[PDB]
RNA sequence: CAUUGGUGAGCAGCGAAGGAUUUGGUGGAUUACUAGCUAAUAGCAAUCUAUUUCAAAGAAUUCAAACUUGGGGGAAUGCCUUGUUGA
């Protein structure tokens, strides 16, 4: 422990990862694992892709895509130090934020990095997708809030939510 | 085969000089490889010496 | 002679942790590893505890009146210690992982960051009894929502303040009844919170940043309420706050970086007084003493002790340790000094008394494999990995001539004859031995004849014959003086791995691959002894082992032997967690000694708790290094199968426990030992057993003293050594008038004169009675010379302890009589006028 | 009765005595608190890890406990005590002459039951208290209310009432107002146990027929009888776990479950606890839970867990049996034997009179664990023998361990009562081993002993054989036939040459092993009963018939110390890890301190239960001694840890400084003839001659990086005549200049530097003459002499060119001419040191 | 150096006379043990 | 003849209302004992939440922010930087 969790968007599995490297995904409601891998490594998030067929885990360095048995199909050299996944269903784009203070959108269908964007505000602290638009709201620990769009290298706009870290 | 190899690493069967290697990662150099042997008290090594017929029980094998 | 006691840690200053000075000022404590070390600055004394840790020491502090010690290792488990009596009064177990020890001012409290919980405790009464459990909780305080990194208290015990990574302070009283007065959260910090301090006065309070913020907090009005009145920042971009102190008398603050830079300002004018670098690495530690002269930085990373006087801008103290770094130590001729040749190509001269080094020799461009030194001592010869072997001259520091061979060889061993002229060194790269001379720089001979490594070499002391034996199972014995040229080998069933010659020079001793030490004469080559010490070995299991400790044949050996000066006995060590000694005529085990029991080394537990073993494996190998606050933290540079690591290239598993070189010294009984944790030098002391010789019903103490009244001094005096006893040694040894002297010390039997040799060797160098030792040292010289000369063996301890009283001390005290004569014969004989 | 260098710490190896525990509640964490003699210790129930021990003992043995919300209320002869974490807040002293039996906590009040029938009702002054500590009224239940008071329970949901169960009837009484509210119909028999259960108005009460009755107290009847006979009930639970189950324990000692819905009986456990000591004295279920926690008198603790049901369907009519979770232990009899079994004084071994050996851990009493007795399989594949029935050993009489070969094979020998044999058993294991050591004389063993190096056993035996085994293979090596009689003792030293053995003929045999020789005979005027053998200092003392200790040593074989003073049988002794003393218990209930280099009695005790064993840490911390009353092992510390301890008789009142406390403080000066060098550091003399170049090494290589404006005076915001030179002018008018002296030895180097540096250099020189005189006379005071020589050189370093340029002035020519006089004679020191180093050079080398 | 890390035995070290009194070249702590000037009589 | 070959059939010996292998589960120990929960100077443990909100305090890089990149060549369009044009 502890464990990030996250469900498929229709509901159906489930996705859990511990700290210390143990992800699984099941069909949680038939109580059916379909992959458990013991990574023994520092693990921070993971999400699903279009289906549950596939699972990006953003682990201690690197981030890594998995299919629905569990094998490795790919590890992604430029996305470094993520603390936060995203998928965007429609626009097939997983997004990746962390320590770095870069936002990373990756096309998961062709395998083409769509955006690199500097957010210039240290580690980002927290992570939303916005579920009409597709905008990516980040929260910087200056205390604001920035909504992002991959076509644009400055954010859509700043909001100044809260004194301390968001 | 090198699997074999490795399975035998962790075992704790292979030293190189008087020393144990228990990583498979370790790097071995060309004047390094004249003293990769089977540890003593190995069985593998009980076993290729009574294949051979040639264990000596004074020596340990 | 069997008996023997954990004396010194030596060759460490600094591992982690809290450091902390005496509130007399005289003594500084640090951690070094799992054991606290005290340095004694001004009696230039060091010394350090016997008990251990099973982890690495996090914090520690001392009583204002000196008598308690608490120290807690990283998982929280604290040892309260009787620190006048060094022995542990309690171990007590808190279950999070503690930050920050401090007790009261008063000292009746003391405050304990656990978590996000501060607990205070009443401190037990040092003259109570040991009682089952001595703590009684005074509160447990819950205000802080993360880790609290700092705690303070004020000047009077009623309030304490703390820091906490939720970007906040806050301060709590003592009193329910004062808890009105202390409510106050300081807030507004952009990172963690280093430290909170109040003024000289209670009115102002100084908070740090990790981003580098000093606030100052005043109750002033806009009704009456705490605010930030000023704001000061260090400008340092990349570095980071590391640490941070505060003298409020003195008004001095002491900042240390990530940088290892520390910077020294002093408040509320926030006036830089001074700043400076200890290196590249982070100032992991500050403290200032009571008075506030002095301020002491410690880094972790290549463990840097520096004690800094700040109003003269001085260096009081600069050590650096070795950790995990030294395969060879050598003793000086003299006990007083012990030499070090470390794997990162650096040479130290560290001394014992007191425990910092003296001088470090960086020629060598790679690890440094062999020490050694001449008769003579002040020539020592060093072989490294990097191709040379250099001589050192201890007088001008001087590298007066390197050694190398027609290529680029790794030197493993090394050997010097004892009349200095001839070096030899061997090599596993080679099967050669490589011969050089002294005075002309240019090799000798190679000689041929090993059918492996050359593992181990050795020149006996008085037929100067060199002894060789490598991984070929052989020993040669090469007279390489003469016109012969002659070698004879000797065939062992297993690969040897240490020799020692006797210092007779008769015998040569061996360990095996298989566990063995035989022993073997040279003018015959035979095998006149044995010793079975494959059984005695205390081998561990490591958390990446696959196969049992039993069944290990990782360290069932041993790398290193040595002979005792008297030849009776033999240290052993090797990449184990046991130094076993040895009684060579009985071939039997004297005593075992544990090296460490730091669950941070590796092969310290034979067993492992099996809780850690999960499906996925140990939860002891699981990457966690990623869950680090900072970049540098989180950085896994390392190369794949590396079996040491590098300076940037750190090792993924734990450091293993191993000894790498076991001496006995010359002038003392004690032995010393380069292990992993540093120098462990184990001592003994007379003045614990009681080991009656020749005792009788009517000797006593009291009849002693009775025949000492009687004026019966060789009786009183015969009689205090059969019981054995230093107090009553020493009391009529300063009883005998000077008179009495020549007629005791010529009637003295010849079975106690060892012992008096002894006595006198080792309390003549501290006492004061200079003249009173020296007629004492010719009454027994000129009595009994003889039998000293003919029993070399018996004798060599006694006689090199007091050689080494009459050049230490006596030469001093005479050298500096003598310029004084001189010039005054100068300053009164020749006219200045004009 | 008390020590000046052993003081109480601990009892360990018990658990509990047989009174009925108390069980308390933190949230949803579960304690039991049991009683230990006069102390009581707290344990966490999910583990049942000892949490609590009561810090100090109660004058009289604990009767009753009770528990309820971070506070524990202890019942001892007239007073209850109050209790929160093991420290006493509180305590009552009740105005009776009697003793408390029953205690009840509900509310504010705390009633305490007498054995007179009177009941004390005590309550909080302010309901925000947290327990009750002000007298509020008595109640008597005469003879003809009701019989002696069973038990004092409070239903819930009664408010401000009391429920007294007698043997006779139940009564309830309104505690506020003190009347009796109602008194039941008598029962035929006598009542033992009451319980309260978990529905409304019904008090459980178990008789001595065996006969459980649910009473109801609003009614005022009976709703259930339950038969059990041929059992006196002693334990009464209710299930509260959602299944009406009722436990009956009994002091037979089985433990009955009841379903009080199906009207039938579950299960027995028989035989859980001993019915000797009592049988199930109390068993609790936990709240919500299916586990019920049992105690008994035999020192045990134990726990019982229902599993769920194999049927899905049927469920409450299919119930499991209960199955035993988890238990702590210690010995039902008192330790005949004890040892400590290693060097860091972790672990003891102990051997009881139930014929028990267990393993006690001195750091956490959870880590203790009984030795198994279970037998390895016969080497040759014959069958073993015995009864099928399996008992344990017999109880053992010796012990030796070593663990120099722990874990490769056994390293314990233990002889036991009225056997011809002895066994073997292994540390690393925690079993009995593989080899029985026989005597092949037809005698019983009387001693055990083994060898340092682990690989002999050495039996003593009643017929005077002294039998060498090898302890890895079990096979006999060599026997030795000096004794005639039983041989009570076997020793070896640790070089493993000279072996000692001693017995019932008054005959010390020294032997060596190596060759198979002997080396002498000792005759002495009594039979021997022990020996005790000190291996570092060769030193072995004996227990004889006369009542007296001797103290022989090996190497010269000869009687060194004489002990008397034990006015009865000697039972045991040990000596000290240093050999410095021997701490013997006999049978007159005293333990005693022998001072070995004085023959004496430093200290002694007077004991209340005789000690049957005396042992000693060899971290030499620790004494370990057991008395032939209580079942647990007594720690004491050990005081001389921590302090000295004068060696001074102590057997004029019951049962010269420098001597007494083994210490001597080396003399100022020897003689005033004598050369002497100052007290401090060697190292001053270096510091003060070379102090400017240790300065300008110790300077940072680089000008550090300082503010444009510092301001003035920065370290004095954080008179005429200095009192050096004050004292210099005095010492100069009064021809004395020891006070001057004096502080130049307390000065530091620095100030050293500053105050001979900073001296009038000009006409007429008056300091440099005062100076020159007083270092003159400390030479002639012949101490301090590096440091008088060191002040003669600073000052030659600082004013030489004055003192140069300004020679044949009489003022300083004479100064100088005095002191040349007093320091021609210290060439002495270079003679000696001359001679020293050239003899000893010579006698080194050559 | 980083081949060195790969292949070598031991731990691998980072890679990198005027008058003078040899107390000034000794390290920073209150004692020293030799006194005598850097340079030679010969080398003066 | 040897069998430090396999598979069996039988003796001596050992030998207390059996013995010998194998295996699933659970408990204790595997570091050295100061009790559960919370918003924590106290309250709860049957919770409260029908006082849980006011006041006070609290906003620096004037966003500084990839110390995080396998090698060699490139960069239409992106991105970064600099200059410029028009508002």
């Amino acid at each position: 422990g502890p464990y990030h969790i996250k469900y498929a968007k229709n509901g159906t599995h489930l996705l859990i990862t511990g700290r210390k490297g143990h992800v699984a995904s099941m069909d949680w409601r038939k109580g059916q694992l379909r992959a458990e891998l013991f990574l023994n490594e520092t693990c921070h998030s993971a999400t699903y892709l279009q289906n549950e067929q596939y699972f990006a885990v953003a682990q201690k360095k690197y981030t890594f895509i998995y299919d629905h048995e569990g094998t490795e199909l790919h590890r992604l050299k430029q996305h470094i130090e993520a603390r936060h996944l995203d998928f965007l269903p429609y626009h097939y784009l997983l997004v990746t934020a962390g320590e770095t203070g870069w936002l990373k959108y990756h096309d998961v269908s062709t395998g083409q990095l769509v955006s690199e964007l500097r957010t210039k505000a240290g580690p980002t602290m927290a992570m939303a997708q916005n579920p009409w638009n597709a905008v990516m709201h980040l929260g910087h620990s200056n205390g604001t809030v920035s909504l992002w769009s991959p076509s644009m290298p400055e954010p859509l706009v700043k909001l100044l939510s809260a004194r301390g870290p968001v | 085969t090198i699997q074999d190899a490795v399975k035998f690493i962790e075992q704790g069967h292979v030293r190189v000089g008087p020393n144990l290697i228990n990583d498979p990662a370790y790097l071995v150099t060309r004047n390094m490889e004249d003293y990769v042997t089977w540890v003593d008290n190995s069985k593998i090594k009980k076993t290729l010496l009574r294949y051979r017929n040639q264990i000596d029980d004074f020596d340990f094998s | 002679k069997s008996d023997f006691k954990f004396s010194n840690l030596l060759g460490t200053v600094y591992r982690q942790g809290n450091i902390t000075f005496s509130d007399d000022g005289k003594q500084l404590l640090s951690p070094v590893g799992n054991r606290v070390s005290v340095f004694d600055l001004i009696n230039n004394k060091s010394f350090t505890f016997e008990y251990e840790h099973r982890k690495n020491i996090a914090a520690i502090d001392l009583n204002k009146q000196g008598t308690l010690l608490i120290s807690i290792d990283e998982d929280g488990r604290a040892i309260l210690v009787n620190f006048k009596a060094r022995n542990v009064l309690h171990h007590f177990n808190f279950k999070e992982k503690c930050s920050a020890v401090k007790f009261s001012p008063d000292g009746r409290l003391f405050a304990l960051a656990s978590g996000r919980f501060l607990q205070i405790w009443k401190t037990p009464d040092v003259n109570k009894d040991r009682q089952f459990a001595p703590f009684v909780r005074h509160r447990v305080h819950a205000g802080h929502f993360q880790d609290i990194t700092s705690l303070t208290w004020s000047q009077d015990s009623r309030f304490i303040l703390t820091t906490s990574k939720d970007l906040s302070a806050k301060i709590w009283s003592v009193d329910s009844e004062e808890k009105n007065l202390a409510a106050t959260t300081f807030n507004g910090h952009r990172d963690y919170v280093m430290g909170a301090f109040f003024s000289h006065d209670q009115e102002k309070i100084y908070t740090v940043s990790k981003d580098g913020a000093v606030f100052v907090w005043e109750f002033t009005k806009r009704k009456y309420s705490w605010r930030i009145t000023k704001k000061h920042f260090f400008y340092a971009n990349q570095a980071k706050v590391k640490c941070v102190t505060f003298h409020p008398a003195t008004r001095l603050l002491a900042v240390g970086f990530t940088s290892g830079e520390f910077r020294l300002y002093d408040l509320p004018d926030f006036t830089l007084i001074q700043q400076l670098s200890m290196g590249q690495n982070p100032v992991n530690t500050v403290s200032v003493n009571q008075t506030g002269e002095w301020l002491a930085f410690g880094s972790s990373k290549l463990g840097q002790l520096l004690v800094y006087e700040w109003q003269s801008e001085s260096y009081i103290l600069k050590q650096q340790g070795h950790f995990d770094s030294t395969n060879s130590l050598a003793y000086s001729p003299d006990g007083s000094r012990v030499v070090t040749a470390s794997e990162d190509g650096k040479i130290k001269v560290w001394d014992i008394t007191s425990g910092f080094c003296l001088a470090t020799f960086e020629e060598h461009t790679s690890s440094v494999t062999a020490v050694q030194f001449a008769k003579r001592g002040q020539v020592m010869f060093s072989s490294s990995l990097d191709g040379t072997v250099r001589a050192w001259d201890l007088i001008r520091y001087r590298n007066f001539r390197t050694f190398t061979g027609t290529e680029r060889i790794q030197f493993n061993c090394l050997a010097v004859d004892p009349s200095g002229e001839v070096v030899c060194a061997g090599s596993l790269d080679n099967f050669d031995i490589h011969v050089w001379s002294v005075q002309t720089g240019q090799l000798l001979d190679a000689l041929s004849g090993h059918e492996g490594p050359v593992s181990c070499l050795s020149f006996s002391q008085e037929n100067s014959v060199l002894a060789s034996a490598s991984w070929d199972k052989t020993i040669r014995i090469w007279s390489i003086f003469g016109r012969s040229q002659q070698v004879e080998p000797i065939e062992v069933y297993s690969d040897v791995l240490a020799l020692s010659m006797r210092p007779d020079g008769k015998e040569v001793a061996v360990s095996t691959l298989k566990g063995q030490i035989s022993i073997f004469n040279i003018e015959d080559a035979k095998q006149v002894g044995n010793i079975d010490c494959r059984k005695d070995i205390i081998s561990g299991r490591f958390n990446q082992d696959r196969f049992t400790a039993k069944n290990s044949e990782r360290s069932k050996f041993f790398t290193t032997i040595h002979y005792s000066f008297d030849g009776m006995a033999i240290v052993a060590g090797g990449n184990n967690n046991s130094i076993c000694l040895y009684d060579v005529p009985n071939e039997v085990l004297l005593k075992r000694f544990i090296v460490s029991r730091n669950m941070a080394l590796n092969g310290t537990l034979e067993f492992l708790n099996s809780k850690k073993m999960t499906e996925a494996g140990s939860l002891d190998l699981i990457d966690d290094a990623g869950e680090n606050s900072d970049l540098e933290d989180r950085i896994d540079n390392s190369l794949p199968g590396s079996q040491r690591g590098g300076d940037l290239s750190t090792r993924k598993m734990r450091p293993e426990v191993r000894v790498t070189s076991v001496q006995f010294s010359p002038t003392a009984n004690a032995f010393a030992a380069a292990s992993t944790e540093g120098l462990l030098i184990y001592s003994t002391n007379d003045t614990i057993l009681f080991d009656p010789f020749d005792l009788d019903v009517d000797v006593t103490p009291h009849s002693t003293v009775e025949a000492l009244r009687e004026k019966q001094f060789l009786n009183a005096l015969v009689m205090a050594f059969r019981l054995n006893e230093e107090y009553l040694i020493n009391k009529v040894y300063e009883a005998i008038p000077i008179k009495e002297i020549p007629l005791v010390a010529s009637n003295i039997p010849a079975i106690y004169l060892p012992r008096i040799l002894k006595f006198i060797g080792d309390f003549a160098i501290e006492s004061q009675h200079i003249e009173f030792n020296l007629i004492w040292i010719k009454a027994l010289l000129s009595a009994s010379g003889g039998y000293i000369n003919e029993h070399k063996y018996l004798f060599s301890t006694a006689m090199r302890s007091i050689q080494r009283f009459i050049v230490r001390v006596a030469k001093e005290v005479v050298n500096t009589t003598t310029d004084n004569k001189y010039t005054y014969r100068f300053l009164v004989s020749t006219d200045g006028s004009m | 009765k008390n020590s000046k260098i052993f003081s109480p710490f601990r009892i360990i190896g018990n658990v509990s005595n047989g009174v009925p525990f108390a069980t308390g509640t933190l949230g949803s964490t579960f304690y039991i608190v049991t009683c230990v003699g006069k102390t009581f210790q707290i344990y966490d129930a999910n583990t049942l890890h000892l949490l609590f021990v009561s810090e100090k003992e109660t004058p009289s043995s604990i009767v009753a406990l009770s528990a309820h919300f971070h506070y524990v209320y202890a019942a001892y002869e007239n007073k209850v005590g109050i209790y929160k974490r093991g420290i006493e807040e509180h305590l009552l002293e009740l105005e009776t002459d009697a003793n408390v039996e029953h205690l009840c906590i509900f509310g504010d009040y705390l009633c305490a039951s007498t054995d007179d029938n009177s009941i004390f009702i005590y309550k909080k002054s302010d309901p925000q208290d947290k327990y009750p500590s002000e007298f509020y009224t008595k109640l008597t239940v005469t003879e003809i209310q009701g019989g002696e008071i069973v038990s004092l329970q409070h239903l819930a949901t009664y408010l401000n009432k009391l429920t007294v169960v007698t043997k006779s009837n139940v009564l309830l009484f309104n505690v506020r107002t003190g009347k009796l509210v109602f008194t039941s119909n008598e029962f035929p028999d006598q009542i033992t146990t009451a319980e309260p259960a978990p529905v409304l108005d019904i008090i459980a009460l178990g008789t001595v027929t065996g006969e459980v009755i649910m009473f109801n107290m609003r009614k005022g009847k009976r709703i259930r009888t339950i038969k059990i006979p041929q059992s006196r009930i002693s334990s009464l639970s209710f299930r509260t776990d959602g299944s009406s189950h009722l436990s009956v324990g009994t002091s037979s000692g089985d433990l009955i479950f009841y379903d009080l819905d199906r009207r039938s009986r579950i299960h027995v456990l028989k035989n859980i606890h001993r019915e000797s000591y009592g049988g199930v004295t109390q068993a609790t279920f936990l709240n919500g839970q299916p586990i019920i926690v049992t105690s008994g008198g035999d020192n045990s603790l134990k726990e019982y867990v229902f599993d769920p049901s194999l049927s899905q369907g049927s469920g409450d009519v299919v119930v499991q049996p209960p199955r035993y979770l988890r238990s702590r232990g210690g010995h039902s009899q008192p330790p005949s034997y004890i040892a400590f079994a290693d060097s860091q004084s972790h672990f003891m071994l102990s051997a009881s009179k139930d014929r028990s050996l267990w393993s006690f851990s001195l750091r956490k009493d959870a880590q203790s664990q009984e030795m198994s007795q279970r037998l390895h399989k016969k080497q040759d594949g014959g069958r073993v023998g015995g009864s099928t029935i399996k008992s344990k050993f017999p109880e053992i009489v010796a012990l030796a361990i070593e663990n120099a070969r722990i874990g490769e094979w056994e390293n314990i020998i233990t002889a036991h009562k009225d056997e011809k044999f002895a066994r073997t058993w292994d540390m690393r294991n925690k079993r009995v081993g593989r080899w029985t050591f026989d005597t092949t004389d037809d005698g019983f063993v009387k001693s055990v002993a083994m060898s340092q190096c682990g690989n002999f056993g050495f039996i003593g035996s009643s017929n005077g054989s002294i039998t060498i085994y090898n302890m890895q293979s079990g096979i006999l090596r060599k026997k030795y036939k000096l004794h005639k009689r039983a041989v009570t003792g076997i020793s070896l030293d640790g070089m493993n040459r000279k072996m000692v053995s001693c017995g019932l003929d008054g005959i010390v045999g020294f032997y060596d092993f190596n060759k198979s020789t002997l080396l002498g005979k000792l005759k002495l005027d009594a039979p021997i009963t022990a020996m005790v053998y000190h291996r570092s200092s060769d030193l072995f003392a004996l227990a004889l018939d006369d009542l007296s200790i001797v103290v022989i040593d090996a190497v010269t074989q000869r009687v060194v110390r004489q002990l008397w003073g034990h006015s009865n049988r000697i039972t045991a002794f040990d000596f000290s890890p240093e050999g410095r003393w021997i701490v013997s218990a006999s049978l007159d209930s005293t333990i005693r301190t022998w001072d070995l280099p004085t023959g004496g009695c430093i200290d002694g005790i007077i004991v209340d239960n005789v000690a049957t064993n005396v042992k000693f840490s060899p971290n030499g911390d620790l004494l370990a001694t057991t008395h032939v009353t209580g079942n647990g092992i007594c720690i004491w510390t050990n005081r001389a840890q921590f302090k000295t301890v004068s060696t001074r008789t102590i057997d004029e009142s019951e049962f010269l400084n420098d001597i007494d406390f083994n210490t001597y403080t080396s003399l100022e000066q020897i003689d005033k003839e004598l050369l002497t060098l100052s007290i401090g550091p060697r190292s001053k003399m270096n510091t003060l001659l070379h102090l400017d170049v240790i300065r300008k090494r110790s300077k940072p290589k680089e000008a550090p990086k300082k503010s444009e404006k510092l301001p003035f005076f920065l370290q004095l915001s954080g008179g005429f005549e200095s009192h050096f030179t004050k004292q210099l002018r005095e010492g100069s008018q009064s021809k004395d200049y020891s006070s001057l002296l004096a502080t130049l030895i307390n000065f530091s180097p620095a100030a050293v530097d500053l105050e001979i540096r900073s001296l009038n250099s000009f006409e007429p020189f008056d300091e440099i003459v005062w100076f020159i005189d007083a270092l003159t006379q400390g030479l002639k005071s012949n101490k301090n002499f590096e440091l008088y020589e060191t002040f003669m050189s600073l000052l030659f370093k600082a004013h030489g060119d004055v003192i140069h340029a300004n020679n044949k002035n009489q003022d300083i020519a004479s100064a100088l001419q005095n002191w040349e006089d007093v320091h021609k004679k210290e060439d002495r020191l270079d003679d000696l040191v001359k001679f020293c180093m050239g003899v000893a050079a010579f006698v080194t080398t050559a | 150096y980083k081949l060195d890390v790969l292949s070598s035995v031991h731990f691998v070290p980072k890679p990198a006379r005027v008058e003078t009194p040899t107390i000034s070249m000794e390290d920073a702590q209150p004692l020293y043990m030799s006194n005598a000037s850097s340079l030679a009589p010969q080398e003066i």
